[PDB]
């Protein structure tokens, strides 16, 4: 669905972001979205240790 | 079951889903949450502090310095560390809660 | 006419100082987009 | 738009500028959408 | 991951902070961190008594 | 000149009152963001 609904920061609204930004900024960003994908595969394998139950 | 949990493998009838287990991943490296990165927003990286001018020539000629931008960065890097230790921590907390 | 030499000159000097302006609120208005998304990311 | 047609006072809200707007809008809405089917596929197993 | 987003208060922002700053302030955010591990340990002690029920 | 001395005194007067100020901003601005932190640890 996120091929065809894509736009990018126009070229004018960069010398503005690139005053304020501080250093730990964009790295904060990649950690959460880093913890979801982790919380994604402790589920998935939760799920799996339950299947154990059904053969009783 | 429990070597397509652990991560050993399985062999039997349960020798199809070790493909399907290997999409899923392990640990911080998920194939199928890797797809959703070649569609990322492009955001501009960070450089070092430079003044801006206006009225470069004239004699209405003025800058907004650095000096007192530094500072805003300093409580702003700040501000957004608080505000991730305060979602790893309650993240782990409510982690038997579904959310 | 005396005037009309004078008229002209004022607004030339306006002309030049909207394009100044229209320049610094580009730098601003960035800047201020751009802490408002990092806030969003951050906190739910 | 044109405020005043015909009169001394006629004045024009020019597009220029406006084009600007949209091309930051787009942005911001496109942001605001990646943001939402990726924690939707996250949280795919977490009842909401 | 919390080791290299790391950032400190400037020293200038605390003459502020040390002036508006009641008593109960500090103590009242670590009542909000405790809270939170006694949770964790009632939900993690109440899923251990519920694999009684995987032998019948 | 006579102006130049005069208009020479109010110059300096002004960037000592700029000083003082730049001192009173970081003690207010402090104590704003210090409330902002404290009332969102407390309420979820």
């Amino acid at each position: 669905y996120l091929s065809d609904i894509s736009a990018q920061l126009p070229s004018d609204f960069v010398q503005g972001v690139q005053l304020i930004l501080p250093s730990n900024a964009l790295p904060c960003f990649y950690v959460i979205l880093s913890v979801k994908a982790a919380i994604f595969i402790f589920d998935v394998k939760q799920k799996i240790v339950s299947y154990l139950d059904w053969d009783k | 079951v429990s070597g397509l949990a652990n991560g050993n493998g399985a062999t039997g009838d349960f020798a199809g889903s070790n493909s399907q287990m290997a999409q899923v991943g392990d640990g911080d490296n998920s194939p199928l949450m890797n797809n959703f990165r070649q569609y990322l927003p492009s955001l501009p990286q960070s450089v070092e502090c430079r003044p801006f001018v206006f009225g470069a020539g004239k004699p209405y000629e003025f800058s907004i310095d650095c000096d007192k931008i530094n500072l805003f960065r300093g409580v702003f890097a700040f501000l957004l560390y608080v505000a991730t230790f305060m979602y790893v921590f309650s993240t782990f907390a409510n982690i038997l809660r579904n959310k | 006419d005396p005037a009309k030499a004078a008229f002209d000159s004022l607004q030339a000097s306006a002309t030049e100082m909207i394009g100044y302006a229209w320049a610094m609120v580009v730098v601003i208005v960035g800047a201020t987009i751009g802490i408002k998304l990092f806030k969003k990311f951050t906190s739910k």
